């Protein structure tokens, strides 16, 4: 029986590979060679944050581009004001090893996680004035790598146990689970429509899961190392992945294959974070070379380099309104570029 | 000309080169711009000024008949030179205190990236130096002294008028007490404590580790010996000039000058008084290893 | 600068004061990582230091300085991702069971992997060879010989510069020194000096355990300061 | 002389 | 028991993944380029803007 199942799995893998190669009539490069070049994108740092103490590891933007939640390895979540640079709230975390943080779409709640395997959803609009632990959900057998809010009641969280989980904040339990990854899940990005979300793990592959249905719709095996960062394309039809191989790969959900691999010889350091712009042409990716690289989604050429930081950029994110780009590094300083 | 100006010129040149490369490394190589390093480069600046103020001062004392820069010239020159010397001494003692606090009390490290604190400290040091130099600046002036051998007068700088010799003496004493006694004592005690701590650490660190800890032990012993020799060189360099100035102030012979062999002595002291300025950069060059790497790189 | 801006600036100043106080309290404490296989007695070491939680924090005080030891022995075996967060820490206490010769090779492999790690390449490792009494009893019983698992032990002579403790059988001393030299050589390889290993002999009833960590952390911080001040 | 008889440094 | 269970799970996963409607890469690339051309007029840095709006 085991041999029959092994043979069936091999045949299905071969059939999937053949069906994926058949649809590869032309690559994105061949079609994007006729468009005008994006040119050099020389970005400049407009604001600089000097409040964080330890390594800034996680950040995220809310519905408004003014507030910015940023997590440091000292157990501190700071709510900076990108416009005035002022601090709005300071949440001391019970767990100092925080690796993820998210800002709810309503701007009222903020979650986080890390080696504690417990996700703490905090409330910022508390009538008491100070921040309080609204919920503390547990159940994961591994460290939390990334968290994102779907609404004011539900929250998806990716753990190192090779499985993701959508929890109901009100009920405080796993609304649903997502298993199938052979490695620790490192990142999770919600689609703009909120219907699906793609996740990548240490395994050389990523999976697109559905919120309403607890099952994966597509699986991409076009990777060489651990996929560290993943970002959904603004249109929701594609997504960019970045692994230690130092090569960003854009996988399209409709085509179900890699379109363009952004790689360079002189770039050897792995990737830690990836983000897109409002239009999607500029694909930003943070590398371990103490700088970030912005490539052309179509031309695939290096559009710009951000070498302001002096340490590994651990997180980066573009505002929802498209006005600036925040970048947090292990140097305990967060830089806003424009 | 007299076989001695060449040595002084070479010393000044090597010191200027060292300090210039040091400041260029501190500026270009941002990786070395940590909290304490500020103090270090500050010293260099002082040294630079000292050297930049040492070329003319001596250039007019030797190979010249009388003063050239004039009254306000000597005023500004003496002011800047004394300010540079004070800044150098203060930065040296502050670096000694910082090394003591870091080596003897390693667990009490202050917050990092606090460039503002070190900048304010350097500013306060410079202001204190300028305040302590203002007296000689306001009292310095060019006066004429007679020479019975030549039966003519010659202009020369004087920190105080001949009519208040006593006053000058007092100042001189104070200067010594403020530039040699207390600074040398504090630097000596700090370097001794640092060397003792380094020896105790080399004795405490595991020595049985195969070719992994003995290297660090040897490096610690080397840096301890270097720190111990630093104070010795500082004393041997700043004692001659201090004794020379004390003699000049206590004597204050007006209308007559003892043009004996003493000349060599005084100029010798000057050389030593400048040797320390060149020892401070190279001293650091001997302390660290990658420091030499990026120094030769920028050089 | 309307009233709302005034209130925002006041809140920002209050938060800055709070964050400065927190930074002082943090830099006044010394963080440490704890690693070791399931066979190692890391739990016993934690229990001795009385001076789905994937993280376990233990705060104690030695010589009037605070130490926060963090253990991650409640997660998957794979550690090439979550170990990166523990960089820039004071020290990493690696606990190994020197008595079990079978698991000794796995411990050596794990120590070599942790030492050659990219992000932890500049962090020292405090090696506590716990369970020395069991190792002594085993090597004295003669039932389990290290030669069966490590052939180099047969041709390895006791170091001449060694310092055998009083009352230690020659075989026990030689075995412990060989097991220590194993890790010492594993650490020396690929090590340029940026970080070193601190091997020490401990037991499941050893009281003088926190002092070892205190001395190791003091030495590490002194060396890091000498590096920062450009003194070495 | 000006090497002679005064002034510090 | 568990081995055959996970084998059947992976088989069903590959099955449901193969029976998915696909399209040529050309159409997906064209749609992506059209989206980019349509949203370029609201891109943060692709086009320059005055400091008054920033």
């Amino acid at each position: 029986e085991l041999d029959q199942l092994r043979q069936e799995a091999e045949q299905l893998k071969n059939q999937i590979r053949d069906a994926r190669k058949a649809c590869a009539d032309a690559t994105l490069s061949q079609i994007t060679n006729n468009i005008d070049p994006v040119g050099r994108i020389q970005m400049r740092t407009r604001r600089t944050l000097r409040g964080h103490l330890a390594k800034i590891y996680a950040m995220h933007w809310g519905t408004d581009s003014r507030l910015l939640v940023s997590a440091s390895q000292d157990g501190k979540l700071i709510i900076w004001d990108s416009y005035t640079t002022n601090k709005v709230h300071a949440i001391p975390l019970r767990s100092s090893w925080v690796m993820t943080c998210a800002y709810a779409p309503s701007g009222n709640y903020v979650a986080c996680g890390g080696l504690d395997n417990i996700c703490s959803i905090y409330n910022l609009k508390t009538r008491e004035g100070n921040v309080r632990v609204s919920r503390e959900l547990a159940g994961h057998t591994g460290y939390l790598s990334c968290c994102r809010f779907l609404d004011d009641n539900q929250i998806v969280t990716s753990s190192g146990d090779t499985t993701c989980a959508l929890w109901d904040i009100e009920t405080g339990q796993q609304t649903t689970t997502f298993t199938g990854h052979t490695g620790d899940v490192m990142s999770l990005s919600l689609a703009p429509d909120t219907r699906l979300f793609v996740s990548g793990a240490c395994d050389a592959s990523a999976k697109l899961w559905d919120v309403r249905e607890g099952m994966c719709r597509q699986t991409f095996t076009g990777h060489e190392s651990d996929i560290n960062a993943i970002c959904f394309f603004p249109n929701g039809n594609a997504f960019a992945t970045g692994s230690d191989d130092a090569t960003c790969r854009l996988f399209d959900l409709r085509a179900d294959q890699e379109l363009m691999t952004y790689s360079h010889d002189n770039i050897i350091c792995g990737i830690t974070s990836v983000s897109f712009s409002k239009s999607g042409r500029l694909l930003l990716a943070g590398y371990d070379d103490f700088n970030c690289n912005v490539w052309d989604a179509l031309k695939a050429d290096r559009a710009g380099v951000l070498a302001g930081h002096d340490n590994r950029v651990s997180c980066l994110g573009v505002t929802d309104d498209g006005m600036a780009v925040a970048t947090g590094s292990w140097d305990s300083f967060l830089k806003i570029w424009n | 000309l007299c076989a001695i100006y060449i040595t002084y010129a070479v010393i000044i040149s090597v010191g200027i080169l060292g300090n210039a490369i040091l400041i260029k490394v501190f500026f270009k190589t941002k990786s070395m711009q940590t909290v304490p390093n500020i103090f270090i480069t500050s010293l260099a600046f002082g040294d630079l000024l000292l050297l930049l103020t040492c070329v003319p001062v001596d250039a007019t004392h030797y190979l010249a008949e009388g003063w050239l820069f004039g009254r306000i010239g000597c005023k500004v020159l003496s002011f800047i030179r004394l300010t540079s010397v004070g800044v150098s001494v203060f930065t040296l003692t502050i670096l000694s205190a910082d090394r003591y606090k870091a080596v003897v009390k390693p667990l009490e490290r202050q917050p990092s990236n606090a460039i503002l604190k070190t900048c304010v400290k350097a500013g306060c040091v410079w202001i204190v130096s300028m305040i302590f130099a203002l007296p000689e600046a306001i009292f310095s002036n060019v006066y004429t002294f007679r020479d019975p051998n030549k039966n003519m007068t010659f202009e020369s700088c004087t920190s105080y008028p001949v009519s208040k010799k006593l006053l000058q003496e007092i100042h001189s004493l104070l200067c010594f007490l403020v530039f040699y006694i207390i600074p040398l004592s504090i630097i000596s005690v700090y370097y001794s404590l640092i060397a003792r701590t380094l020896y105790k650490s080399t004795l405490n660190i595991p020595t049985e580790e195969q070719s992994h800890a003995r290297k660090q032990i040897e490096s610690r012993k080397r840096i301890a010996r270097t720190v111990l020799v630093l104070v010795a060189l500082f004393a041997l360099c700043w004692l001659p000039n201090h004794l020379l100035y004390l003699y000049h102030s206590f004597t204050s012979q007006t209308y007559v000058d003892p043009s004996a062999m003493h000349f060599i002595f005084t100029i010798f002291s000057r050389v030593l008084a400048f040797s320390n300025s060149c020892v401070n950069p190279f001293a650091l060059y001997w302390l660290s290893k990658s420091f030499q790497k990026h120094f030769k790189a920028q050089l | 600068l309307s009233a709302e801006d005034k209130a925002a600036v006041e809140r920002s100043k209050m938060i800055e004061k709070q964050l400065q106080k927190d930074k002082q309290v943090y830099r006044r404490t010394l963080r440490l990582l704890l690693l070791g296989a399931d066979n190692s007695g890391k739990s016993t070491i934690v229990k001795q230091m009385r001076i789905t939680s994937g993280i376990f924090e233990t705060k104690f005080q030695v010589d009037k300085v605070n130490f926060h030891m963090f253990d991650v022995g409640a997660q998957r075996d794979e550690r090439r991702k979550w170990i990166q967060c523990f960089n820039d820490v004071t020290a990493i206490i690696f606990v190994v069971d020197s008595s079990d010769y079978n698991r000794l090779q796995e411990a050596l492999n794990d120590f070599k992997s942790i030492w050659n790690n990219r992000w932890l390449r500049t962090i020292s490792v405090i090696l506590f060879l716990n369970k020395q009494d069991l190792l002594a009893e085993k090597v004295l019983a003669g039932k389990s010989k290290i030669e069966d698992y490590f052939p180099e032990f047969a041709r390895y002579t006791t170091p001449e510069d060694a310092t055998p403790e009083p009352g230690e059988d020659p075989r026990v001393t030689r075995a412990k020194y060989f097991i220590r030299k194993e890790f010492v050589d594993i650490s020396t390889a690929s090590g340029d000096g940026r970080h070193i290993c601190y091997p020490h002999f401990t037991c499941s009833v050893d009281t003088e355990n926190a002092r070892r960590i205190f001395n190791d952390c003091k030495d590490i911080i002194l060396q890091m300061n000498l590096r920062e001040y450009n003194l070495v | 002389x000006q090497w002679a008889v005064x002034h510090f440094l | 028991t568990a081995s055959i269970a996970q084998a059947r799970k992976l088989v069903e996963q590959l099955k449901m993944e193969a029976n998915i409607d696909r399209i040529k890469v050309s159409k997906a690339a064209a749609d992506l380029m059209a989206y980019c051309e349509a949203h370029a007029k609201e891109d943060p840095l692709l086009t320059p803007v005055p400091a008054s709006e920033n």
